[PDB]
RNA sequence: CGCAAGACGGACCAGAGCGAAAGCAUUUGCCAAGAAUGUUUUCAUUAAUCAAGAACGAAAGUCGGAGGUUCGAAGACGAUCAGAUACCGUCGUAGUUCCGACCAUAAACGAUGCCGACUGGCGAUGCGGCGGCGUUAUUCCCAUGACCCGCCGGGCAGCUUCCGGGAAACCAAAGUCUUUGGGUUCCGGGGGGAGUAUGGUUGCAAAGCUGAAACUUAAAGGAAUUGACGGAAGGGCACCACC
C-alpha cells in the first residue's frame, strides 16, 4: 500500500505481466540486483518479483510526474525492442525522445544539434544505452532504467526489473509506465484500465 | 600475528565509512576498544554499537552516521607530559577548535579536553575528527 | 618497462621447466615459452589421391595421416610469420581464429 | 574512378531533394532546368554535375528509400505502412503451454490461467 | 558557521547526501537528487508536494542511487515490502 | 557490498552457508545421532564425523567407517539426531 | 635383421601440479617426509620477525674414479669478407652423464622482504569437505563411479572495473601514505673512479665476502609523447617505380 489502497497490485496487471513474460529473469544474477530476485527456477533461470517489479514501476511513474515540463523527461532506447516503445511513450506523456545512436555530446556540449537538458532520463538497457547513462552522470540528471537481473547499476537510480531479453516484456513495461503516469498528474482518472492496446508498444520488424 | 587489536578496529571503521558503509563488524574487541568506541560515541562520530558475545574475545557491530573523516591509532603508546598534549593535538588535528586526541591516563581513557579539565595526563592511544 | 605481464610465456607457479629445441634454429627455449603448432596432413596430398586411388588395389582404402607437433623459438616463429607483431592492444588477446576452415578452397 | 562526386556536389543533392522531392524528376534534362529556378549555382558545369548526381539519387530513391534522405512524402508513406496488425498472432490458441516452474511461477503468484506441462532436463553450460 | 555575535558567516551551507550524510560539494556534477510526487492519498492526483532525496556522486558511481532511494522511499513511504 | 546488511541480525540461510569460523558468532556445523542394528535393541550415540571405527555395545558389528568428513554409516542402519 | 654401449624420458603436457627456494614428468616396491581439508580431539600463550651462527643452493670450473653414446668451451680445417682469429661447413678437445669431495654464485626476476587485519565484481581450474525427490553408467536392488548444478575453505593464476595507489607504464596490491604512525628485517642518498685499492676472512685452484680514497664530472637516469628512421609486420600509391 502506502498511497493508500487501489494503488496496490490488481490481478488484471499481474496477468498482463506474467503473460508478457516479464518476471523471467537472467541466469547471471549480478550482486546489486539480488533483492529483486524471487526464486531460481530449476534448469537455471530466475523468477523476478513481479510485486517488486510492480511497485518500483509505480515509483518510477511518480518520479516522471513531478517533473513539471513533461517534454523534458527523456525516454531513451537504442535497442530495437524498445524503439516503437519509447516513441509511443513520448506521444502520450510529454516526454521528448532519443532513439538509436544516442549521439555523444548530447548532454555535455551546448553547440550540438541534439543537445538536451533533461530533468529525468529513462533508459531501457543500461548496457546498450551506456553512453546516455554516462553522459547523464556528467550533468546531474537522475535516471530510471530497464534492468534485467544482470544489468549495470552504475549511475542509475531506480530500477524496474524486467526481462529485457525481450519480447513484450519491454513493450509492457513502457506501456504500463505511460499508463501509470497518465493516471497520476495527467488525466486518466479512476485507476481503472486501457482504451489503448498494449501492442501498440512492441517492436515492428522486417519484411520478406 | 597480532600486536594490537585497537588498530584493526579503527582501520575497519575508517574503511567502512570510506566505502559509504553504515555498519561494521569489528573483531575481536577489548575493554580498550569499548572505551575508545565510547569516547567516539559521546561526541557523535559514531552511532550506537553492540558487543556480541562469542565464547571467545567478542565481536562489535558499530552503526556509523558519516561525521567521521578519520579515527586513527597512535603506536606506540608514547608517554605525554601535559605540554606534549598541546604538541600532539597540533600535529594531528584539523583545527585547534575540534577533533580530539584520545589518550589513556591513570584516571581513565579520555579525550584530551577531558584530560585538560581533570588536569591529568599519560600515554597516547589515538584520535578522531 | 615491462611489456608482457606474462613476461615470456606462461609460467607462474614454477620458476623452472625443461627446455625444448626449436625445430628450425635448433635453438633452446623453455617449453612454457615457445610457439607450438600441431601439423596433421595426408600421406598423399592434394593432387595424388586420384592416381593413388586408381593405382592401388584395395576397395577404397582410406589415407593415413602424418602427425607432427612443431616447436619454434620466438625469432623463428616471427621470422616465418607463424606469429606477427600485434598492436599494444591486440597482444592481450589469447584467442584463436579465421573464417572457414581452409582445407582445399582457402588461401 | 576517376569521377567521384565531392561533398560540395553531393550535399547540394541531398539538399535540393529534401526541399524539392515532388518538384524533381527521373530525368536529367529537367532537374537541370529546375536547378536554375530553385538554386543559385555559379558555373554551368557545377549546376550540371549537381542536377546529374541528384538525378542518380532520384532514380535510386524511386526504387527503395536511400540511407540518409528524408522528404515529406516518404514520411507519410512509412507512417501509413507502420500500422499493420492481423487476427493477431498471440492467441495463442486455446491453452498456454508452460514449462512448469513457470507453472509454479503462476501457482505461487495467486494466478488461475490455462495450462500444460513439459519442463524437464539439465543442462550444460558453455 | 557562527561569528563573534552569533552572526552567520561564510557563504553557503551545502546539501548532504540522502544516503551517506556526506557534503555534496560543490562542483561534483556527477550527482543529483530525485523529487518523488506526493499523491492526494486515495491514489493518483499528483499533488505536489515533492518527497525528495539527494544522492551523492559516490553512491551513484558505486552502483547504488537506486537502492538508496528505496531505503529512502519505503522508510518514509510509499514503497512497502521491497 | 551495497551499503546494506544488518550485520547484527544476518539471515539464517546465508549464515548457514558460511564457514564455521566465519559465522556471526561462531558455532559448529556438526551433530550427534542414535544408531539402531535390529539384532540389538539398544542405541549407541555417534558423532557425525568420527575417525574411529565405531562398534556397537556388544556385537562386533561396524557402525560406520571414517572419511575426509562425515562418517559413512553402514548399510542397514537408522538414525534420529538429536537434542537441543 | 639382430645386438651392444651410453644418453634421455617425447606425443599425452596445460596462464595445470608440488617443493623453502635452487628445482621436479617411464614402471613398480620399500623409506621417512610436506601442505590443504575435515575434526563439539589435545596444550593454554606455546607466539611475530630477526645481528651473530647455520641448512640448502641451476650452471660452469676444480679433486679422484666410473664413463664418454650424444653434442661439444679450445685447437686444426672449408668457405665467406677488403680484413674473419667469427657467424656458416667439417674434424674435434676439456666438458656434457654418473659417484665421493670442493665452490657459493646466476636479469637465482614476480627485478616486487616476511608476518597480520581491512577495502571489489564475475567465471575458470588442481584439491578437500558439504548438500540435490539433477543426468548417465548395474544385478533383483544396491554399495559403487564419472558428471551437471550450488555452497565453503585454502593453490597458481586470469578477466572487467574513474574505490584507492603511482611519475606513468601499471597495481586488488605496488590499496588502506601529508588525513603521513599494525609487527619486524634489510639496503640506498647524483653519476663515473669501483665491487676497484687496501687489511681481514673463506677457498686446493678458479675465485667469493667485507670495501675506501685521490681524481673526475652537470647530468647520469626513469616514464610517457611525438617524429625521423629501419636489411620489423600489414599497408598503399606513380612507367620521375617495375611490368
Amino acid at each position: 500500500s502506502g498511497a493508500l489502497d487501489v494503488l496496490q497490485m490488481k490481478e488484471e496487471d499481474v496477468l498482463k505481466f506474467l503473460a508478457a513474460g516479464t518476471h523471467l529473469g537472467g541466469t547471471n544474477l549480478d550482486f546489486q540486483m539480488e533483492q529483486y530476485i524471487y526464486k531460481r527456477k530449476s534448469d537455471g533461470i530466475y523468477i523476478i518479483n513481479l510485486k517488486r517489479t510492480w511497485e518500483k514501476l509505480l515509483l518510477a511513474a511518480r518520479a516522471i510526474v513531478a517533473i513539471e515540463n513533461p517534454a523534458d523527461v527523456s525516454v531513451i532506447s537504442s535497442r530495437n525492442t524498445g524503439q516503437r516503445a519509447v516513441l509511443k511513450f513520448a506521444a502520450a506523456t510529454g516526454a521528448t525522445p532519443i532513439a538509436g545512436r544516442f549521439t555523444p555530446g548530447t548532454f555535455t556540449n551546448q553547440i550540438q544539434a541534439a543537445f538536451r537538458e533533461p530533468r529525468l532520463l529513462v533508459v531501457t538497457d543500461p548496457r546498450a544505452d551506456h553512453q546516455p547513462l554516462t553522459e547523464a552522470s556528467y550533468v546531474n540528471l537522475p535516471t530510471i532504467a530497464l534492468c534485467n537481473t544482470d544489468s549495470p547499476l552504475r549511475y542509475v537510480d531506480i530500477a524496474i526489473p524486467c526481462n529485457n531479453k525481450g519480447a513484450h516484456s519491454v513493450g509492457l513495461m513502457w506501456w504500463m509506465l505511460a499508463r501509470e503516469v497518465l493516471r497520476m498528474r495527467g488525466t486518466i482518472s479512476r485507476e481503472h484500465p486501457w482504451e489503448v492496446m498494449p501492442d501498440l508498444y512492441f517492436y515492428r520488424d522486417p519484411e520478406e | 600475528v597480532r600486536m594490537n587489536v585497537l588498530a584493526d578496529a579503527l582501520k575497519s571503521i575508517n574503511n567502512a565509512e570510506k566505502r559509504g558503509k553504515r555498519q561494521v563488524l569489528i573483531r575481536p574487541c577489548s575493554k580498550v576498544i569499548v572505551r575508545f568506541l565510547t569516547v567516539m560515541m559521546k561526541h557523535g562520530y559514531i552511532g550506537e554499537f553492540e558487543i556480541i558475545d562469542d565464547h571467545r574475545a567478542g565481536k562489535i557491530v558499530v552503526n556509523l552516521t558519516g561525521r567521521l573523516n578519520k579515527c586513527g591509532v597512535i603506536s606506540p603508546r608514547f608517554d605525554v607530559q601535559l605540554k606534549d598534549l598541546e604538541k600532539w593535538q597540533n600535529n594531528l588535528l584539523p583545527s585547534r577548535q575540534f577533533g580530539f586526541i584520545v589518550l589513556t591516563t591513570s584516571a581513565g581513557i579520555m579525550d584530551h579536553e577531558e584530560a585538560r579539565r581533570k588536569h591529568t595526563g599519560g600515554k597516547i592511544l589515538g584520535f578522531f575528527f | 618497462t615491462k611489456k608482457r605481464r606474462n613476461n615470456g610465456r606462461a609460467k607462474k607457479g614454477r620458476g623452472h621447466v625443461q627446455p625444448i629445441r626449436c625445430t628450425n634454429c635448433a635453438c633452446c627455449v623453455p617449453k612454457d615459452k615457445a610457439i607450438k603448432k600441431f601439423v596433421i596432413r595426408n600421406i598423399v596430398e592434394a593432387a595424388a589421391v586420384r592416381d593413388i586411388s586408381e593405382v592401388s588395389v584395395f576397395d577404397a582404402y582410406v589415407l593415413p595421416k602424418l602427425y607432427v607437433k612443431l616447436h619454434y623459438c620466438v625469432s623463428c616463429a616471427i621470422h616465418s610469420k607463424v606469429v606477427r607483431n600485434r598492436s599494444r592492444e591486440a597482444r592481450k588477446d589469447r584467442t584463436p581464429p579465421p573464417r572457414f576452415r581452409p582445407a582445399g578452397a582457402a588461401p | 574512378m576517376g569521377r567521384v562526386r565531392t561533398k560540395t556536389v553531393k550535399k547540394a543533392a541531398r539538399v535540393i531533394i529534401e526541399k524539392y522531392y515532388t518538384r524533381l524528376g527521373n530525368d536529367f534534362h529537367t532537374n537541370k532546368r529546375v536547378c536554375e529556378e530553385i538554386a543559385i549555382i555559379p558555373s554551368k558545369k557545377l549546376r550540371n554535375k549537381i542536377a546529374g548526381y541528384v538525378t542518380h539519387l532520384m532514380k535510386r530513391i524511386q526504387r527503395g528509400p536511400v540511407r540518409g534522405i528524408s522528404i515529406k512524402l516518404q514520411e507519410e508513406e512509412r507512417e501509413r505502412r507502420d500500422n499493420y496488425v492481423p487476427e493477431v498472432s498471440a492467441l495463442d490458441q486455446e491453452i498456454i503451454e508452460v514449462d512448469p516452474d513457470t507453472k509454479e511461477m503462476l501457482k505461487l503468484l495467486d494466478f488461475g490461467s490455462l495450462s500444460n506441462l513439459q519442463v524437464t532436463q539439465p543442462t550444460v553450460g558453455m | 558557521m557562527q561569528s563573534n555575535a552569533g552572526e552567520f558567516v561564510d557563504l553557503y551551507v551545502p546539501r548532504k547526501c540522502s544516503a551517506s550524510n556526506r557534503i555534496i560539494g560543490a562542483k561534483d556534477h556527477a550527482s543529483i537528487p530525485m523529487n518523488v510526487a506526493e499523491v492526494d492519498k486515495v491514489t493518483g492526483r499528483f499533488n505536489g508536494q515533492s518527497k525528495t532525496y539527494a544522492i551523492c556522486g559516490a553512491i551513484r558511481r558505486m552502483g547504488e542511487s537506486d537502492d538508496s532511494i528505496l531505503r529512502l522511499a519505503k522508510s518514509h513511504g510509499i514503497v512497502s515490502q521491497n | 557490498m551495497p551499503l546494506a546488511k544488518d550485520l547484527l541480525h544476518p539471515s539464517p540461510e546465508e549464515e548457514k552457508r558460511k564457514h564455521k569460523k566465519k559465522r556471526l558468532v561462531q558455532s559448529p556445523n556438526s551433530y550427534f545421532m542414535d544408531v539402531k542394528c535390529p539384532g540389538c535393541y539398544k542405541i549407541t550415540t555417534v558423532f557425525s564425523h568420527a575417525q574411529t571405527v565405531v562398534l556397537c555395545v556388544g556385537c562386533s558389528t561396524v557402525l560406520c567407517q571414517p572419511t575426509g568428513g562425515k562418517a559413512r554409516l553402514t548399510e542397514g542402519c537408522s538414525f534420529r539426531r538429536k537434542q537441543h
